[PDB]
């Protein structure tokens, strides 16, 4: 139901199941019996909990009947969270 | 065949009061009705307006039959200025803002032309 | 003649363009030959009630960056006829695009393509930001999903 | 109305969602079937006012507003274990790098 996300330096986050597995990268590795826990050692924390953000903002998003807001990402991050994206296929 | 003599002053002056009337006409929201007839597409814009529309006319043509006497009578105006209008109307159809906005372009010709001073 | 265009039906269709978006939209008309046309632009949050005619397809695009966006929750616009006196609705709102898609957004905006190269990323990312949104792209895709 | 939450201790980051007239005391349910630990053993905190168990999260400023799935409101855990009482404390997340002059 719920899963824990490590970051590089040691930041815990717990999601649940549904939602992480958004991410491609983070499907093949859980349930590949199966698996409750990922560790990133090359993701930081505020990557990963912008990442986890997505995840909420994508759930709850998809196939909605309501008025979709922007995902907001400041410029100091992008870059982080483009390769971070790139490396989650998500 | 003295077609050359151009039509009496007093003639060209009353023809130009009618089309800029009806060319700088602004509805009540400030809006130019005139400007999407000023000028025609091209045949390779828009073939199928001249597949369906036959006797093609613009307001750029229609004031230019003006300066060269080609109309001899407010009448003769009146004929390419409703002519422009149904072509409009039946290439567009009624429900469309071009089509409507052509009601009322004759509209003010008529009103326009109405104001005689004589 | 193209599989994604405009049927030449004269039969005439109200139809209301709402932009739900925080983003300025770019109406597309797709031709009879299947060409995309622009139309006038629309501000975040406004509504305009526009005459279409029936089996004309549209899309509907950020203006500024050519992104795509969804109408009434799918890719592609066509208005049906018009049942009594009742003008068809188009809700313009904005897709849930990947993180992936969002980020090279993002960067592109802050970056000018010159610099692309210049970031400090896996290289298989620079081909990323030049495959820059447009019409014609999505087109081939939508097309031959049909 | 939901609201989307952010529950943070140390340098554990719960991500889940409630209603705004969801209790206190309901996040500390949710909170007990994740961390194992029921509800007087946890102390809710919203930047440094404790939360109170039988009051809607709305009334303690968490909305649709402020509180959105892409930008969670963040809510302080504090646990008790008897006796003792810890000390609120929510260690920073890591901070980016400067921007590249390419963007500025
Ligand atoms: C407000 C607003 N906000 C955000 S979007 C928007 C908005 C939305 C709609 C319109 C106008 N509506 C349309 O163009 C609809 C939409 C699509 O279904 C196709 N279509 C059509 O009329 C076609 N017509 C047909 O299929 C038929 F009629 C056969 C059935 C077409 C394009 C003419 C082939 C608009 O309008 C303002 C923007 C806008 C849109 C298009 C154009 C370019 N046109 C093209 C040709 N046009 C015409 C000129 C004359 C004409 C000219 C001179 C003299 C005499 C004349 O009769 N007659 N008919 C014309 N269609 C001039 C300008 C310019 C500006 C603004």
């Amino acid at each position: 139901m719920y899963v824990k996300l490590i970051s590089s330096d040691g930041h815990e986050f717990i999601v649940k199941r549904e939602h992480a597995l958004t991410s491609g990268t983070i499907k093949a590795m859980l349930s590949g019996n199966e698996t409750n826990e990922v560790n990133f050692r090359e993701i930081p924390s505020h990557v990963l909990s912008k990442v986890c953000m997505y995840f909420t903002y994508k759930v709850r998003y998809t196939n909605s009947s309501t008025e979709i807001p922007e995902f907001p990402i400041a410029p100091e991050i992008a870059l982080e969270l483009l390769m971070a994206a790139n490396f989650l296929d998500c | 065949a003295e077609k050359l003599s151009p039509n009496p002053p007093k003639l060209t002056k009353q023809m130009n009061a009618i089309i800029d009337t009806v060319i700088n006409y602004k509805d009540s929201s400030g809006r130019q009705l005139s400007e999407v007839f000023i000028q025609l597409p091209s045949r390779k814009e828009l073939p199928e307006y001249y597949e369906l529309i036959r006797k093609p006319v613009d307001f750029k043509k229609i004031k230019e039959r003006i300066r060269n006497h080609k109309y001899r009578s407010l009448g003769d105006l009146e004929k390419d200025v409703m002519l422009l209008c149904h072509n409009a109307q039946t290439f567009n159809l009624e429900g469309s803002q071009i089509y409507e906005d052509s009601i009322v372009l004759q509209s003010v010709f008529k009103s326009a032309r109405q104001k005689i001073a004589k | 003649r193209p599989v994604l265009r405009s049927v030449n039906s004269r039969e005439p269709s109200q139809v209301i363009f709402c932009n739900r978006s925080p983003r300025v939209v770019l109406p597309v008309w797709l031709n009879f030959d299947g060409e995309p046309q622009p139309y006038p632009t629309l501000p975040p949050g406004t509504g305009r009630r526009i005459h279409s005619y029936r089996g004309h397809l549209w899309l509907f695009r950020d203006a500024g960056t050519h992104d795509g966006l969804l109408v009434n929750q799918t890719e592609l616009f066509v208005p049906s006829l018009n049942v009594d006196g009742q003008p068809i609705f188009a809700n313009i709102t904005l897709p849930v695009y990947t993180l992936k898609e969002r980020c090279l957004q993002v960067v592109r905006s802050l970056v000018k393509p010159e610099n692309y190269r210049r970031l400090d990323i896996v290289r298989s990312l620079y081909e990323d930001l030049e495959d820059h949104p447009n019409v014609q792209k999505d087109l081939e895709r939508l097309t031959q999903e049909r | 109305m939901d609201v989307f939450l952010m529950i943070r201790r140390h340098k554990t980051t719960i991500f889940t969602d409630a209603k705004e007239s969801s209790t206190v005391f309901e996040l500390k349910r949710i909170v007990e079937g994740i961390l194992k630990r029921p509800p007087d053993e946890q102390r809710l905190y919203k930047d440094d006012q404790l939360l109170d168990d039988g009051k809607t999260l709305g009334e303690c400023g968490f909305t649709s507003q402020t509180a959105r799935p892409q930008a969670p409101a963040t809510v302080g855990l504090a646990f008790r274990a008897d006796d003792t009482f810890e000390a609120l404390c929510i260690e920073p997340f890591s901070s980016p790098p400067e921007l590249p002059d390419v963007m500025k």
